[PDB]
Parts: structure tokens; C-alpha cells; sequence
């Protein structure tokens, strides 16, 4: 109805919030780096990190911190101003219990924010950024690239039993646990892995035949430039044919190196075919999710809390909320709306999902005390 | 966003209904 | 005018949306990855993959598909809401046509939507996540760094002559068809890689001459760790001309070899100088791009069969369509304004354009078939 | 109040806005490029690079040039349109003063605009987007890794002594000025390199002790593959231990190279640590970024020019805007808001200051132009 | 978003003219 | 969007006061 009052003390919030956001932006950093802890910790160790998309996102990140930390910490300031906001008197045995609200209220949603943090931002960010089964895959493709580099280093110093013997065993756990192109090319790559130890190892004697494989990779790259992949795998295949011809006794060991270094090759291949959705997480988009995260369940601590306080005064009866259930649920809503910062319908029901929670919780709260007071009378 | 300004006018056309 | 009728039937097209979009949201999953073929087809074998921005974006774009999975199953729905908004008996023998306008304007959107789908996306993704210019360019250097490779496990098998005549052939080829620190990096590189080479291939007899080629190479780091640059070049082709002593017999090739490297290192500063804008697609993004194209093609394909029927029968004389078109092309680009997610005049005016595009073919329609009519008569 | 004459001229302002972009809109492509030139050179040179999200991000830039380069070039037009909009006659001695009205507010602009770019841009963008922290750390260790592998390129050389002193050297220069798993990454790759390393120098004599040495880096690799790594770090130290054993006069210099190695798997560890915000840059954000600068500076220096100019022939006496001060600073806040595409209060904040700023410089310049006309009277 | 609507509210005004 | 719009609207209630 009237706007004095109501504009007089939304304008008092308004200086609270700007003041208490001021003292706050001296400590953006820290709170930042408090609320990135969660979100960094269920990021594999090896991409732990976060990219910047514009370059005033640290001063946006630093200055939404603040005005969050503001709108936090005023919120003693805004029960202050709603318990005054309404006293006709309220039989005044009963109004002094004003710092009872305002406490109570602060306490509410300072341990709705703290739990908020604590449980929820660490378990729901390991259930969204982690997969768990790509990252065991390419876990057990790094360690079979870490036996067949053992094996390469094995083959160096000429021991082909050793390397023969690893390759094997690598295939074998591989076994047990794609473009064309990028298969052609991971070939290639472990080809020349190969062709290297060879020459690394049996370089000084063997010099005639790493030529004609060599020779015979030369002509793998031709047939890979005009697009020819049939002729690059025979090629190749021939190349580590003659390859084998280095160590005549242990041809079947270079051959199974030879096979070990195809199929991680494939294997790469499937795992990049299969990952088709890389993380790359951004600095605001989950500074946004986090404080969000946080003003949600302050408010689902909260309003229940604030709502049964004034009912055991009684400010607002059962009747009004039945009667203005609807109508809440649109202004809440709309402020859910107003808080989200993308303009999406799915976000918009995620905000406001807290929020008619936070309603229903105090309208049943509300309804218990009118029961036990009516049982007590 | 015009979206939410959609959603704001559904959800208050609908909750009073025809 | 008035609310009841609309908002009523407003509520039943609503709770339609909302139940399919519950029954899609099972198959989420599989109808995200048919809408992102089309544009990963279009992306590089070796870099098809889409990143994702924020955490909850995987629940962001299930909920949008099913969100408009259900927008696009309940078009029946609200073609029968239409069909019978307006109903004042239609001289009977000619209301009976609801069935014929339901299915038929269903069925238009339906191949509205396939032949955006099956023609446009493929063919306009390619259109511009494509450059097939920089692509070919990057295929030649990285076929040009294969043949370095290639001669350069020439000389490491102790071959001067075919390393020379390939590094000349692959110099030939690349002159047939960038910062200083760059490309001084890079020549380092090209360098050491060279230094390794030698080494490995001449390290059994000339390792007097490798050792002052790499002292060279170290006056070259340390040249090149005060900005002196000038200094590491003279550094390096020292490095470079002592390498050439231990073949006396082919220093030319092993020059050529050290040709080829600084020419590559060149070639590759370049190409990371012209390319200043690299692709990194977005889930949500590309979904959204996907979704708009598709729904503006469904309204392409509905909207003049829809006028065109209900002018068969009569609702929409050319009269009023000539008189409310300004008012017209403004609520079409409201409702362009709220379909699109992007606060941006650019997205709103591509989204307008399908839909003035569909009102003028039309009104096109409703102006033919009466012509015809009035033929007729 | 009424709308007719500035529905009129507003349409004419759209017009010319429309025309000057589909002008401009041809050389959209060099504008871009000297946009970006500025931020460009800001970045680092080995990552001077910008990424686009979608893949119509293109045409929505070429397109947001074209319509800001029709809305610089038409301030001559709105110029004209405004003081066209007052001429009450204007004491027509005075009325004449429309060309130098159109061209000093049209100079204003354009000298805003270029010293916007030429001052404002560099100097920002090499304050936000440069660490000059983490850059100078980063070249340390890449300096760092250079002499490694100098160092490496002696002992392949068989020159343990040298080896030795460049390892020592370069462990003092580091020292002067993490998570298990990565470290222990780090730390079998060092090992690896130092084993091809051996491998290459002293393979041709010691083959039976590098094969110890390479046994114990696979049983290091075993206590890596089961999360073991103070087993993993003991193999490793044995693994580097049996490799001294190939020189035995020079082991101290063998285990300093370890050392070092070690060192620098360290400090990489500790760096990938300390960097959690890494920088991937944004064409549509840059873009919209340099545009509401240049745009923002542009008005600082044409709306006080505008004022002073009315306030010399008096359209705009100080008491008007004493008066209409609150509702101007409101009206600049709405425009801000507009302009900035992202919808967050702090670019509202950073986009209205510009426009406070320009007002408070408009009514001091006004003030400052009346009490020197009061002291010529 | 604003730029809708004041694109929306241009558009409004423009087709209506003088 | 709509924290514009509840931007412009607090500055609007704000400098007219009680």
C-alpha cells in the first residue's frame, strides 16, 4: 500500500548492505578462495583449475563476493527492521521479545549457510564434476603407456625377452579391463616410438635393417598425406616386420611390442571418440552456483524459523497463508527470478525450488504451534 | 530476461486460472 | 479481451508441455546426442569434442531438450486449442475439418523441423566451424614436421645423405606452397632436437665435436634467458655449423637438415601468429543454436499452412492480415525476443526472420487462395 | 510528453544508425582486428589468442561492430536532431550556432573515443589481463628445464662432469630464487628422462646396471599403479641410486642431476599449485568490453561539451538541473543498463559511472560558463 | 534483457511513426 | 534483465525517500 515506512526501511537495508559489502570487498580474495575450496577439490588433481572467460571477471567475482557478503551479514539489519516493521503493541508482555527474533533468525541462517557449505557443496560437486569411469580409463591408459615406455626403455638396452615379456603382459591387462585419421596418426606416433628404441638399441649393429623400416615408415607418410590409410597400415605392418628382423631370435617379441603399441594406440583413439564432453569450468558461473547454493539454504533455515516465531505471536495465522499460498508462490517465484542471474526457465525452478520449500517448512510449522497452543488451552 | 518475464506472467495467469 | 477461455486453454497447452516434457526427459540423453552429431561432424576429427562451462550445465541442457521436446510434441495440442478457440458453427459442413487441421499442420511442423535438421545443420555448421584454409595449412606443416622426423631418424641411424635429401625435398615443398621470442623458442627446439639426433646417430666416434656444439647451444639458453636474441641466433647457427663437422663429407645436408628445422620453427611462429581466434564450442551454446534453428524452421513449415487452411474455411480474411501487419511483425519479434535466451538485438533479428518469413508466405497463401476462389466463383 | 516530433526524429536517428551499419558493416573484419589489437598485445606472446564459444559468435561480432560503428558515425545526426529540437527562435542571432554545435559535439565524441582507446586501453588491459607474478616464475622454470636438458644432452654425451656442474648450477639458481599423485607424475617422468638420458651416454659399456636401474623404476611404477608412493619414491631413489653406479667416479654428479630433476617436478608441482585461474579470453566479452569503454569515454567527453554549449545560449539553466538532478542520475543508470549486455548490477555500476561523470563535468562546466557571464554583466 | 526491451519499445513506437 | 530491473526500480524508490 503505502510506500513511506517500507521506503524508508528498505533504505536502511540498502545502506547496510552497501556499508557491510564495502568492509567485505577488503576480504574478497580469502572468501573467494573459501568458496572455490569445494568446487577445486572435486576437480581432478591434474585440471584443478578454473578458467577466467573476460578479463573484469576477478573484479566482478571480488565485487559479487562482496555484495553477497553484504546481503549475508545484514541480515540481523533486515529482522531488525521487519520485527519493527510491524508492532501495534502486540500486547507488549510480547513485543519485547525482539531480540529473541533477531537472534534467532541470524543464528538460523548463519547455520543454514554453514551447513549448506559443509554437506552440500562438496557432495554435489563430486556427484557433477566427476565421472569416475572415463577417469579410471585413462588412469589404466597411462599406466599401460607407462609399461610400454618401460618396455621401449627396455628394448634400448637390448634386452628384447624384458620388453617382449611387459608388452605381453600390458596387452593382457588391456584385454582383460574412432576417425580413421587420428587412428592413422597414433600409429604412426608408436611406430616411431618404436623405431627409435630399435635405434637406440640396436643401432650399432644393426644398422641395415632399421634403414629398410625406416624406409618403409617413409612410405607410411606418404600414403598417409594423400589419404591412402590402407597402404599406411601395410606399410607400417611392414615396417615392423623388418624391425623384427633386428633381434631374429626374439621376433615375436618385437612383434608383440609392435601389437602393444597399435592397440594403445586404438585404445586412445576410443577413449577420445568416447569423450566427447571435456570440463572446462569457468570463474563466475560457479561463484554463482555456490553463493546461490548458499542464499537458498539460508532461506530454507530460515523463513520456517522467522514464519513459527511470529506465529507463536501471532502476526500471521493459518488463514492468511491458505489464502495467500498462491500469491507466495508467485512472489517467491519472481525473487527467485530477480536472484538467478540467467535468464532461464531451469534455473529460475532450481532457485525457486528453496524457496517454496522454505514456505511450505514454516506453514507447517506455523499449523503445529497453532495446534499446541489450542491443546494447551 | 524476457524469460523469466514469461514465466512471471504464466505462473500468474495460471494460479488464478479461467 | 477477455482471460477465461485463453487462460484456460493457455493451462491445458501448459500441463500438456509439462507432461511430455516428463515423459522426454527419459531419453534426454540419447535426443542431446542425435541434436549434436550435426555440429560435431562439422568439428575436426582430432578436436570434435564440446566443453561445458558450468557444473549443473549437463542438467541445464537435459531440462531444455525436454523442455522443448515437450514444446514440439504437444504442437497437436495446440493446434486443436486453436481449432477450437474459433468456432462459431463455421457453417457446419465446414467445421467438421478439425481432424485435417490438426494432422496437417502436425505433420508440417514435423517435416519443418527434419528438413532443418537433415539439410541446413550439417550444411551451415560446416559453413562456419570450418576454416579449410588454416586446417590445410596446420595438415601441411604437420606433414612437413613428419618428413623432419623421418630424416632426422635418418641421421640418428647414421644416414647424412637421406636426411639431406629429405630436409631438401621438404623445404622444396613447403616454399612451393610471429614474436621473437616465439620463434627463437622454436628454433631452440628444432635445435636440441637436431643436437639429440646427431648424438644419438654420431655419438659413437665424433663426441669432441657434439660436445662443442652443445657448449654452443648453452651459450645459445643463455643468450636467449637475457633478452638477447640476436646473440642466441648467432649461438645457435654456430651450434649448427659445428654439428655440420661430424660428417665432413655431407655438411651441406646436415646444413639443409638445420635449414629445414629453422624454416619449420618459422613456419609454425607464423601459423600461431595468424591464427588469433581458435574454436572452443560450449554445450549450452550449441544447443541452443540447434533448438532455435529447429523450432524456427517448424514455424516456417506451420504457420502459412496454418493461415493457408484457415483461409480455405475463412478466419483470417486478407483484410485483417493487411491492416494488423505492422502489429504483426512487432509481436513476432517479441515472441522472437522471448524464445531466444540472449539479451542481444543480433540474435533477435535472426530469430524475427523466420518468423516475417513465415507470416509473408502466409499471407502469400491466404492472397493466392482466394484469388482462386474468386476464380472460381 | 507528446511523441510526434521525437517519434519523428528518433526514427530519423534509427535510419541513419541502419544505413552507417550496413556501410560499416563491410569492413567489420579490420575494425575487429584494430579492437583487438590492444588486448592482443596485452597478452602473453606464446598465448596471444582468443577463443569463441559458439559458432555464431562471428557474425554476432562482425554484426555488434557494424552497429556500434553506426551509432559512433550517426552523432552528427543526433547532434543535428537535438538542437533542431530546441530552436525556439533562440534569439535568432544565436540560433545560427548549429554547425559549431554539430561539430564540436561530434569532435568531442571522436577525441573521447580515440583517447579511450589509445591511453585507456593498453594500459587497462596490461593491468588486468598480465600477472607478472606467475609469468616471471614461469619463465624461471622454463629457463630452468633448458639447462636441464643441456645438462641431460652432456650426460648423453658421456660428459658426467659437466652434467654435473650445469645440475648444481642450476639447482642454486632455482633455490636462490601439491598433491602426492602429481607430484609422484612428475617426479617417474624425471626419472625417465634421466634413464634415456644414461641410456644413450653409457649403454654402450654399463648395460647391466641400467637395467637394474630401469627394474627398479618399474617396481616403482607398480607401487604408483596402487596408490604407494612413499614405495614409488624409495623405487625411484633406488632406481637413480643404481644409476649412479654407471660412472663411479662422477656419482655425486649423477645424483645432483637427479636432484635437480627432482627439484624441478617439484617447483612444476608447486607452480600448477599456485595457478588455479588460468586466462582463456572471450571474443563476444572483449569485444562488448572495448566497445562500452570506448562508447563510455566518448560521452565523458561529449555530454559536458553538449551542456556547456546549450548553457552558453541557456536551454539548460543550472536550476533545472539542480532540480532534475536525482531523476537524471536515475535516467543514466536505466541507459547504463541498457548499453551493458550482461545483466548484473556491477556493470551497471561500472557503465553509469561514466555517465554520472559526465553529468557532474556538464552541470560544473554550466555553473562555471553563468558565473562568467554574471561577472562580465 | 533491457536491450529486448528497448528493442521491442522502438519497434513499437517506430511503426506507429509521427 | 531482472536484476536491472530491480536495480533501476530500488534507485527510483530510493531517491524519492519516505
Amino acid at each position: 500500500d503505502h510506500l513511506t515506512e517500507l521506503r524508508s526501511r528498505l533504505m536502511r537495508a540498502t545502506i547496510a548492505v552497501l556499508i557491510l559489502g564495502t568492509i567485505s570487498l577488503v576480504f574478497a580474495k580469502p572468501i573467494f578462495g573459501l568458496l572455490m575450496q569445494p568446487v577445486l577439490d572435486a576437480l581432478p588433481p591434474e585440471n584443478r583449475s578454473l578458467i577466467y572467460t573476460s578479463g573484469i571477471e576477478e573484479l566482478n567475482v571480488l565485487m559479487k563476493v562482496g555484495v553477497y557478503a553484504g546481503i549475508f551479514l545484514t541480515t540481523p539489519v533486515i529482522l531488525m527492521q521487519i520485527w519493527g516493521f510491524v508492532s501495534p503493541g502486540l500486547y507488549p508482555e510480547e513485543r519485547r521479545f525482539a531480540a529473541p527474533f533477531v537472534a534467532f533468525g541470524s543464528i538460523a541462517f548463519l547455520l543454514g549457510a554453514a551447513f549448506a557449505y559443509f554437506a552440500v557443496l562438496p557432495s554435489m560437486f563430486t556427484f557433477l564434476l566427476n565421472e569416475e569411469e572415463t577417469l579410471a580409463l585413462e588412469q589404466r591408459l597411462d599406466t599401460a603407456r607407462l609399461r610400454a615406455d618401460d618396455a621401449l626403455r627396455f628394448l634400448r638396452l637390448g634386452e628384447a625377452e624384458e620388453a617382449g615379456r611387459i608388452a605381453k603382459e600390458t596387452s593382457t591387462q588391456l584385454r582383460a579391463e574412432p576417425a580413421a585419421s587420428v587412428e592413422m596418426t597414433g600409429r604412426l606416433d608408436g611406430l616411431g616410438r618404436l623405431l627409435d628404441a630399435a635405434s637406440v638399441g640396436y643401432g650399432a649393429q644393426s644398422r641395415g635393417v632399421l634403414r629398410q623400416a625406416v624406409e618403409k615408415r617413409v612410405e607410411a607418410v606418404t600414403a598417409y598425406e594423400k589419404k591412402d590409410f590402407a597402404a599406411a597400415a601395410a606399410a607400417m605392418d611392414g615396417s615392423a616386420s623388418l624391425l623384427a628382423g633386428i633381434a631374429p631370435t626374439r621376433t615375436e617379441e618385437l612383434a608383440g611390442l609392435w601389437r602393444l603399441e597399435k592397440e594403445l594406440a586404438t585404445a586412445h583413439a576410443a577413449h577420445e571418440a568416447a569423450r566427447w564432453t571435456r570440463p572446462m569450468l569457468s570463474m563466475h558461473e560457479q561463484l554463482s552456483l555456490v553463493l546461490l547454493l548458499i542464499l537458498a539454504f539460508g532461506i530454507i533455515f530460515e523463513l520456517p524459523l522467522v514464519m513459527a516465531l511470529l506465529g507463536v505471536v501471532g502476526v500471521v495465522k493459518s488463514s492468511w497463508l491458505f489464502r495467500y499460498q498462491r500469491h507466495a508462490f508467485v512472489v517467491a517465484l519472481i525473487a527467485a527470478a530477480i536472484i538467478t542471474p540467467t535468464g532461464d526457465v531451469v534455473n529460475l525452478s532450481l532457485m525457486a525450488g528453496p524457496m517454496l520449500l522454505a514456505y511450505e517448512l514454516g506453514v507447517l510449522l506455523v499449523w503445529m504451534v497453532e495446534r499446541r497452543r489450542a491443546r494447551n488451552s | 530476461g524476457a524469460g523469466e518475464m514469461v514465466f512471471i506472467l504464466v505462473a500468474a495467469l495460471l494460479i488464478l486460472g479461467p
